[PDB]
């Protein structure tokens, strides 16, 4: 896989560069806001927890046909299949966040299940809308400005929710 | 890629588990260390041509026959010389990149796999890298841990050559 660091390198030596000052620059910014994307990712995996059965719950009750007998979240198994899903995006997302890259959700988490989930029948639109729900609470709590240091993280929620919004495109 | 982060991530993702307080604390090291990397880095591409040139010419002392002996192997002909400055710059620009990503993955994945498959059939010697790499150690003018994180890295090549 790759991370923000490892994305700039792999361009640069494909065509054979040293890096350019502004692309150390821009490394360089990353480390210097370090620390708002340490807090971020454990913030969320600190609730990671909460964040999926509010999802679910919150799933289920706006889309009640998935838990109804024939559903397909109905029976224990297919409910702990689903909710081991949104774990799974979940932990693949804050990978992510703390890479800065996108890469290893693409690569090991979102490659070939648009079609994993067409060959089981699972429906990849309500899927989205759990990614989605776990998206903007997963952002409430890495954006809660209480109990840290008071400053503008605004650029990471934009890029957290990128990768959010790049897994719910990829089931729907 | 091998990098500190990656690393980490790795470890959680065979684990199937969420990163923990143990990963975060290395993915901070690596972002702390990172000053003296950076610095490592910056000053090594600033001082790219120089280094290159002076590295060439100290294997040249070093092993005099390889400018003169006939054969495409040896710095012999214009051709010649042209491959051997390339390459010598292939490793430097390798190590600004390991600093880059905090990690030998650049190296490793672009470098040193294949390795000594390549040496071995284009009758490559390694010695020669060797020599121009403790050039390179010895003439970096950096200091403090950024001449630490240098040398690391620069010490990571010439093990991988012996
Ligand atoms: C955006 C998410 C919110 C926010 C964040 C914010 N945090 C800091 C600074 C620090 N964050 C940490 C956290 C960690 N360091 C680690 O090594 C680890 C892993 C084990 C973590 C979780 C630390 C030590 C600091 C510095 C000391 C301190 O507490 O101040 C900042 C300041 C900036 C920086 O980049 O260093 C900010 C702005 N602030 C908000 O308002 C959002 C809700
Ligand atoms: C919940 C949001 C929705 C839902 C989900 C649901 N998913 C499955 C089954 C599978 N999910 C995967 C996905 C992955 N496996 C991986 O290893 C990874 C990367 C780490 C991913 C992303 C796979 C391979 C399966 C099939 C294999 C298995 O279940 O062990 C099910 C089970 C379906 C069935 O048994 O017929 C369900 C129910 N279902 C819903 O209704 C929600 C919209
Ligand atoms: C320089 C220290 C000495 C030397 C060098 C010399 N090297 C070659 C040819 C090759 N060099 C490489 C090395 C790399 N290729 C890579 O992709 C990488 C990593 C990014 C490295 C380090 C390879 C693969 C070759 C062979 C293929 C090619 O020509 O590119 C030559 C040419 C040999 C020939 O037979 O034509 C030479 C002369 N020669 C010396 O005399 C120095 C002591």
């Amino acid at each position: 896989m790759l991370d923000a660091f490892a994305k700039v390198v792999a361009q640069a030596d494909a065509r054979g560069e040293f890096l350019t000052n502004a692309q150390f620059d821009a490394l360089s910014n990353l480390v210097k806001e370090g620390n708002k994307r340490l807090d971020a990712v454990n913030r969320i995996t600190s609730n990671a927890s909460t964040i999926v059965a509010n999802a679910a719950r919150a799933l289920f009750a706006e889309q009640p046909q998935l838990i109804q007998p024939g559903g397909n979240a109905y029976t224990n198994r297919r409910m702990a299949a689903c909710l081991r899903d949104m774990e799974i995006i979940l932990r693949y997302v804050t990978y992510a966040i703390l890479a800065g890259d996108s890469s290893v959700l693409d690569d090991r988490c979102l490659n070939g299940l648009r079609e994993t989930y067409q060959a089981l029948g699972t429906p990849g639109s309500s899927v989205a809308v759990a990614i989605q729900k776990m998206k903007d609470a997963a952002i409430a709590i890495a954006n809660d400005p209480n109990g840290i240091t008071p400053g503008d993280c605004s650029a990471l929620m934009s890029e957290i929710a990128g990768y959010f919004d790049r897994a719910a495109a990829a089931v729907a | 890629m091998k990098t500190p982060i990656t690393e980490a991530i790795a470890a959680a993702d065979t684990q199937g588990r969420f990163l923990s307080n143990t990963e975060l604390q290395a993915v901070d090291g690596r972002f702390k260390r990172a000053v003296a990397s950076m610095e490592a880095a910056r000053a090594l591409t600033n001082n790219a041509q120089s280094l290159i040139d002076g590295a060439a010419q100290a294997v040249y002392q070093k092993f005099p026959y390889t400018t003169t002996m006939q054969g495409s192997q040896y710095a012999s002909t214009p051709e010649g010389k042209a491959k051997c400055a390339r390459d010598i710059g292939y490793y430097l620009r390798m190590i600004t990149y390991c600093l880059v990503a905090g990690g030998t993955g650049p190296m490793d994945e672009y470098l040193i796999a294949g390795l000594s498959e390549i040496n071995s059939t284009f009758d490559l010697s390694p010695s020669w890298y060797i020599e121009a790499l403790k050039y390179i150690k010895a003439n970096h003018g950096l200091t403090g841990q950024a001449a630490v994180e240098a040398n690391a890295y620069i010490d990571y090549a010439i093990n991988a050559l012996s």
